[PDB]
């Protein structure tokens, strides 16, 4: 069949979204989800990991069909996922596929033709509708949106027209709101009754790293979903280089229910993280004015606790065999035990703290630098190598170990 | 009095660019005026005109102007502007953007046909608001109150919860006691799960046969936004000073509304204001705030809640600049705040109600309202500017009255703003909750309260 | 009565020169960085003006 | 060698079809001759203000700073001129040379470079002053390439847990040193004076080199042992037990 790219292919209804889409990083799958029919935006400065969250998005998720289209980037990078993908295989019903079979690739790279960056945009979303109207879950990549304003600026330009902000046409804003309205989850045309999504993710690449960009400021208007990625990060070789300070995600209701039912004690986990990294942020203020020494034994907790999630829970290396993909239950796994290990110190502290013999983080470091070096190296356990049951069995054995040795206080 | 003259048709197109249709050899051309296109595959499109000069016309068309052409497109002139439909059968229905049905219902018959534009009131014959709304939420019953014939925005950013502080006020509004609203609803480039969202809460709240919406979503055209709040407007014209119902209005994001009138006077290449905007944006503005309040003689009301987002959090950005020059206050709510999981993240220090100085106090709510609201409002301007304090110098430097101002500053947040999406709190409790906060203070600290105030009311 | 004095004036002095070095190392830079920003936003505004 | 040469006093629009030239030659050199060709571009700089000169008297949109509405777009079709292709045993590999304006990395020549390049080598006025040589600081530079470039086979086995390590001792060597500035000596705890330490003899031993020393691969991993091993492994958290006890007790 042939389809008009500039319009909406058809549906009965559109859905809300219930179910989670799995990314395998423990950052975006604990504290920022998405799901299946979202739309997400990752805004970040050059060399930030744009291009490998949305490669590693692409290689393991639970998305039946990708879509990618890279437009306005590097020919070397089309070149990459035709290397990478073909070699790289999931596993179905005891038998071995590559990705491949599963994934189509627009291409119109950043010394193409300009205004075929507005193409490849229609034509990756038109093949994504396609393949949502057969039932599929399906995500579509797009590896900068910026591309595609800069493209409607120069041709604006050349029809000699009235510009917005930063010389982008005044239509810049319906633009981008059309086209992340073709996300969504639904009950497709015609009658074998089924169901399918399209996810977007969107790469944002500002001018100067500077998110008061047009391009940026209309996309945050619009998407559920916002990974906001830091240089300082990045140059520290802190990946996935998310700020967890300005990233959010509307999704975290809606997914309730699907926590309520599969990984019933994470929520109270994620909550606790979250209030622990924003506890050290109020600190560091302090701590970098007024030189560490006046803080409470529970703050310096905080802050050595903060220091173990930000080091060895929300960094990944994406070229290394075990933290390539890491699984919910190694997230939830290792969360627990770091949130564990929080409460037990805190606990410890704040329980002795009355007496003339009392117990302080110093104390807690001598006594267990061996379970402070296991807990960091949970991370390094690898989910195909290693069984699920032998990672379980190793995070239970670290909370006996640690449960003995706040025993031994 | 009926045109009862036939229609000039014409396929005398002469340039499409954007929104733009431009004709010529029309005969005597009229301003404003709507004409109705049809395309060569025989599909139908709506627009007005927007420029007359001799034979020439500019025709600003409502649903885009993909597929048109200079040679088999045709324009019908109607003879007349836009005039629309009216009735008291538009409550408990669904339209579009442009006042069509959305709901599988018919079109309206019409008890009468109202220009979208309106007639202006004589000033003299408007009465000023004095009866007070009790929205349930403290953070506005309490020190921003409202008038019934007010106009009053809330004042948001991206990622806010600015639909659901909205939602709960049209589920909690009412009359203080010591009548209910119809809702007429305006979407301006919503998306469908924020569509959904209240027209869910309506069927779930069971009010659905009270309420009227027109909906333009995100994937909707961009130039029927320009029609929405106006056919949302002159449809509570009818029901509050033809029918004397009470309306409260609800007008979801103006920041869309003024991002079509910038591609359009972007288009017709005009003399730009600030940030790319029309020069004429406030006299715009002010077409849709102003229509709003009660009016002599007649048992009816309508209330107006706009609702804008702005762009990079900036309250000096026009959108929300203008819109204060025109309105009666604003609530502002706070990304700080929503960052902390306070909810409504409702910021009091620029929030403003410019008409609760005589909607409050004695009989109107209760005597130490006024009073109450002042001090709590002093205490937490200075308990921010002692946390900007302690914040370089640290907590060692700070005398008791210091930790007075950020004990109370950690109370008003926990207990007054806080307050839950269902919750109910009646002024009186938010008052009382108001004094259980001023408790924190020795009587000689609290200098905006008068002696005798303090004398019945402080110490029970 | 001087070592009682001492030790209390020797606190004093090290959290004054930590101030010192704070609004030299920390404060002002931040101030001047800020300060900067805004030069050069209000040439781009000029500009497409 | 072969020279295309535009001096400061040569006509300023020559220098938008220089490096074209320049790129030309070595399409023909690279992909109908085979050869392996090295592309030096000197001052992206010169020709991104030529090309705003030229856009200016044109009257065309502006982006940053003045710059011309497309120059992402013009600096692509160069710096795209590079690489390999199927079948052909030739290559181009392309080193341009930037002038960032007032020391600004965020200034619209490198960003936009930054945007299209696999990454960047920067020369700090900091380390320049310090009479430290060559001054390339390792924090802000990047290569996209590297890391399917290095390991087993490629380099050395642990070459990519060595840089990554690396990497986090100079930045957390960095912070101590920003936060010794407000402390004094006094203040430091002893795991801070480790990575004072390191961040001291890590500029003198790995950075500092010399205009004819020409080190390999193997002295350049060895001379980051020999660093690195300042720390107990326990710090060395980047590095999996693995490769700590096969490489670290040397
Ligand atoms: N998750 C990661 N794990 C390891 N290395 C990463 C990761 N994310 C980014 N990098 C490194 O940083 C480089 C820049 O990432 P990239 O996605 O190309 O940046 P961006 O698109 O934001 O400009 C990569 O080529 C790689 O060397
Ligand atoms: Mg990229």
């Amino acid at each position: 069949q042939v389809w008009p790219v500039r319009q909406v292919r058809p549906v009965t209804e559109k859905l809300p979204a219930n179910h989670p889409l799995l990314t395998g990083q423990r950052v975006l799958d604990a504290l920022f989800p998405c799901v299946q029919g979202g739309t997400t935006a990752i805004p970040g400065a050059f060399g930030c990991g744009k291009t490998v969250i949305s490669q590693s998005l692409s290689k393991y998720s639970n998305s039946d069909v990708i879509i990618y289209v890279g437009c306005g980037e590097r020919g070397n990078e089309m070149s990459e996922v035709l290397r990478d993908f073909p070699e790289l295989t999931m596993e179905v019903d005891g038998k071995v596929e590559s990705i491949m079979k599963r994934t189509a690739l627009v291409a119109n790279t950043s010394n193409m033709p300009v205004a075929a960056r507005e193409a490849s945009i229609y034509t990756g979303i038109t093949l994504s509708e396609y393949f949502r109207d057969m039932g599929y879950h399906v995500s579509m990549m797009a590896d900068s949106t910026s591309r595609w304003a800069e493209a409607l600026r120069e041709i604006s330009g050349r029809l000699a027209e009235m510009p917005a902000d930063s010389g982008y046409p005044a239509y810049l804003g319906a633009r981008l709101a059309s086209f992340y309205e073709r996300a969504g989850r639904v009950k497709c045309l015609g009658n074998p009754e089924r169901e399918g999504s399209v996810s977007i993710v969107g790469a944002v690449s500002p001018p100067g790293g500077d998110f008061s960009d047009p391009v940026t400021s209309a996309t945050l208007g619009i998407v559920q979903v916002f990974w906001g990625l830091d240089k300082k990060l990045a140059q520290r070789k802190h990946f996935p280089s998310v700020n967890w300070l300005i990233s959010y995600s509307k999704y975290m209701r809606a997914l309730d229910e699907y926590y309520d039912k599969h990984f019933t004690e994470f929520v109270p986990l994620r909550t606790k993280a979250k209030e622990i990294l924003q506890e050290e942020e109020d600190l560091a203020e302090i701590v970098q004015l007024v030189g560490k020494a006046s803080l409470a034994e529970t703050d310096k907790i905080t802050l050595e606790v903060a220091k173990l999630i930000k080091d060895d829970f929300l960094q990944q290396n994406g070229y290394t065999p075990y933290d390539r993909f890491c699984p919910f239950y190694k997230t939830v796994g290792m969360l627990s035990n770091m949130i564990s290990f929080y409460d037990m110190a805190r606990r410890a502290v704040e329980t002795t703290a009355q007496s003339d013999n009392k117990i302080t983080w110093s104390i807690i470091r001598e006594h267990m630098g061996e379970i402070l070096y296991k807990l960091s190296s949970m991370k390094f356990k690898d989910p195909v190598k290693d069984g699920e049951a032998k990672i379980k069995a190793d995070y239970a054995q670290l909370l006996e170990d640690m449960q003995n040795a706040f025993r031994s206080l | 009095n009926y045109l009862s003259q036939p229609r000039l048709t014409y396929k005398t197109v002469s340039g499409v660019n954007g929104p733009l249709v431009i004709l010529d050899h029309v005969k005597f051309p009229r301003y404003a005026e709507i004409v109705h296109l049809t395309l060569p595959d025989g599909t139908k499109r709506s627009g007005q005109v927007l420029e007359v000069s001799g034979s020439k016309a500019v025709v600003q068309v409502f649903e885009g102007t993909s597929g048109i052409d200079a040679k088999k497109t045709s324009c019908e002139f109607t003879g007349d502007i836009l005039r629309t439909p009216v009735s008291e059968d538009m409550l408990g229905r669904v339209f579009n953007g442009s006042g069509k049905p959305i709901d599988r219902g018919p079109v309206v018959l019409a008890e009468d046909f109202l220009d979208i534009m309106g007639q202006p009131i004589n000033p003299q014959c408007r009465i000023y608001p004095e009866e007070m709304i009790q929205t349930g939420i403290s953070a506005i019953d309490g020190m921003n109150s409202i008038a019934r014939g007010q106009k009053i925005p809330i004042f948001s950013a991206a990622g806010l919860p600015h639909n659901e502080i909205a939602a709960q006020i049209c589920r909690q509004a009412g009359l203080v006691k010591k009548e209910n609203f119809a809702i007429v609803f305006a979407a301006m480039g919503v998306n469908m799960e924020t569509a959904r969202f209240f027209k869910s809460d309506f069927e779930e709240n069971g009010s659905m046969d009270n309420v009227c919406l027109f909906l333009n979503l995100a994937n909707d055209p961009t130039i029927e936004r320009i029609i929405t709040p106006r056919l949302a407007l002159t449809t509570a014209e009818f029901l509050a000073y033809q029918c004397e119902k009470h309306v409260l209005v609800i007008l979801t994001d103006m920041s869309s509304y003024a991002e079509a009138l910038r591609e359009v006077s972007a288009a017709r290449e005009e003399v730009p204001g600030r940030r790319g905007f029309p020069g004429y944006m406030y006299t715009d503005l002010a077409t849709i705030y102003e229509r709003a309040g009660r009016v002599e003689g007649r048992n009816g009301s309508i209330t107006q809640i706009p609702i804008l987002t702005m762009p990079n959090d900036d309250i000096t950005h026009p959108i929300p600049d203008l819109t204060g020059y025109i309105t009666e206050g604003q609530i502002y709510v706070d990304r700080q705040l929503h960052n902390r999981q306070i909810y409504p993240p409702i910021n009091v220090l620029p929030s403003l109600s410019r008409l609760m100085k005589s909607a409050i106090g004695e009989g109107m709510t209760r005597k130490d309202h006024a009073d109450v609201s002042n001090q709590l409002y002093a205490c937490y301007a200075i308990g921010k500017d002692v946390q900007a304090m302690k914040a370089v110098v640290g907590e060692e430097a700070l005398t008791s009255d210091d930790l007075l101002y950020l004990e109370f500053l950690q109370k008003f947040e926990k207990n007054f703003i806080t307050q839950g999406p269902y919750e109910n709190r009646t002024v009186y409790e938010t008052l009382d909750i108001g004094w259980q906060l001023l408790r924190i203070f020795p009587k000689e600290m609290l200098k905006r309260i008068p002696q005798s105030t303090l004398s019945e009311f402080y110490p029970r | 009565s001087l070592q009682t004095s001492f030790v209390t004036l020797d606190e004093a002095i090290k959290i004054t020169n930590r101030r010192v070095n704070a609004i030299e190392h920390v404060i002002i830079p931040r101030i001047e960085r800020t300060l900067a920003y805004i030069i050069t936003e209000l040439d781009e505004r000029e500009r497409e003006e």
